[PDB]
């Protein structure tokens, strides 16, 4: 089994920048290498075949080259729609093997998130569980720190985060953090706060509500 | 134009059997090799098997050898993957692809894939709760509201707003698996603060695996 060692695992670059993704075959595979693009929720799309040939419909900014066992995918001018995971593949022998993939995101100017907090609905409390939701809307970069405070006590082990894919229009992200408590714990406490730290914010932003007010 | 269309996926118990199909159009599978390639949630691509339908010769990845059978029927222009002794490790989107043939051994056409989930967990529809817009929403500014889609299994669910009329500013988050083993997600939207109390906001939730359809009105709390 020939292995395809793909680097880097991820990269960030601005619109118009030159992006280089590389793959090292464990042994000679001649030119029997293809490159694929996979966007979220979609099937892989063939970009390059026989190491260096541009496939049908692929923009000219994509190209491939081979030097020995080193294979390189180049995007000469990165575009916002190029946000995707890229995979090399050798098909010199059976089984055909894929590289681990390279996740490509678009670097843009810093944008601070707009922060919102949502209390649990009365209908959910009737079921015995309380979910408190903090929303960070349309920010960049993706990295952010969201901390939950219940009556000024920091929470640990009871919240989960989810992040959207990078927006096609403005290259931003949105993020949710969801705090889960029992109904009894939710009714005992008063102040619910989510504290947000981000590069676009000069100081951390806190959004909070008092239960029942 | 060439197309490949998979079918046959679903939720199946561990140790069970499932047969996937791949119907080819715009070309004849006699002239090509047909492959299955799978992708576990959040992981890379893994080749599974290949067949040359003219003589039926097959090759398999070691991880499925003996348990899976790839086959094809040239008179139906259709290929199959019979999966047996299914394990949770087999949970994945299963893609059909082809080699171009005639000296071309890249995978040029792929289907959209069919999701196979191997689990002993039963189906369950979500509860949908409002994320009510804050009464502190800035007058004349921007407010956020949404729906919390909680405790369902398996994936996927779809969410729309106002039956597709509201698309700008919508963020429907990827689901997270809770410690309970059920999924949860939220869908949010930012709207003008002046619209609260007059414009109606309804999230439309569809969970096909449990035949659950919920429309939930989200309004400011009284
Ligand atoms: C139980 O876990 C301690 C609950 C603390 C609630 C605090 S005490 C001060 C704040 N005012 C109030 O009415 N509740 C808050």
């Amino acid at each position: 089994d020939i292995q395809m060692t793909q680097s880097p695992s991820s990269l960030s670059a601005s619109v118009g920048d030159r992006v280089t993704i590389t793959c090292r075959a464990s042994q000679d595979v001649n030119t029997a290498v293809a490159w694929y693009q996979q966007k979220p929720g979609k099937a892989p799309k063939l970009l390059i075949y026989s190491a260096s040939f541009l496939y049908s419909g692929v923009p000219s900014r994509f190209s491939g080259s081979r030097s020995g066992t080193d294979f390189t995918l180049t995007i000469s001018s990165l575009q916002p729609e190029d946000f995707a995971t890229y995979y090399c593949q050798q098909h010199y022998t059976t089984p055909p093997t894929f590289g681990q993939g390279t996740k490509v995101e678009i670097k843009r100017t810093v944008a601070a998130p707009s922060v919102f907090i949502f209390p649990p609905s009365d209908e959910q409390l009737k079921s015995g569980t309380a979910s408190v939701v903090c929303l960070l809307n349309n920010f960049y970069p993706r990295e952010a720190k969201v901390q939950w405070k219940v009556d000024n006590a920091l929470q640990s082990g009871n919240s989960q985060e989810s992040v959207t894919e990078q927006d096609s229009k403005d290259s931003t992200y949105s993020l949710s953090s969801t705090l889960t408590l029992s109904k009894a714990a939710y009714e005992k406490h008063k102040v619910y706060a989510c504290e947000v730290t981000h590069q676009g914010l000069s100081s951390p932003v806190t959004k909070s509500f008092n239960r029942g007010e | 134009e060439v197309q490949l269309v998979e079918s046959g996926g679903g939720l199946v118990q561990p140790g069970g059997s499932l047969r996937l199909s791949c119907a080819a159009s715009g070309f004849n599978i006699k002239d090509t090799y047909i492959h299955w390639v799978r992708q576990a949630p959040g992981k890379g691509l893994e080749w599974v098997a290949r067949i040359y339908p003219t003589n039926g010769y097959t090759r398999y990845a070691d991880s499925v050898k003996g348990r899976f059978t790839i086959s094809a029927d040239t008179s139906k222009n259709t290929a199959y993957l019979q999966m047996n002794s299914l394990r949770a490790e087999d949970t994945a989107v299963y893609y059909c692809s082809r080699w171009g043939g005639d000296g071309f051994y890249a995978m040029d056409y792929w289907g959209q894939g069919t999701l196979v989930t191997v689990s002993s967990a039963s189906t369950k529809g979500p509860s949908v709760f409002p994320l009510a817009p804050s009464s502190k929403s800035t007058s004349g500014g921007t407010a956020a509201l949404g729906c919390l889609v909680k405790d369902y299994f398996p994936e996927p669910v779809t969410v729309s707003w106002n039956s597709g009329a509201l698309t700008s500013g919508v963020h429907t988050f990827p689901a997270v698996l809770q410690s309970s083993g059920l999924y949860s997600l939220s869908s949010v939207v930012t709207v003008p603060s002046s619209s609260l109390g007059t414009q109606t906001y309804i999230c439309n939730v569809n969970h096909k695996p449990s035949n659950t359809k919920v429309d939930k009105k989200v309004e400011p709390k009284s």
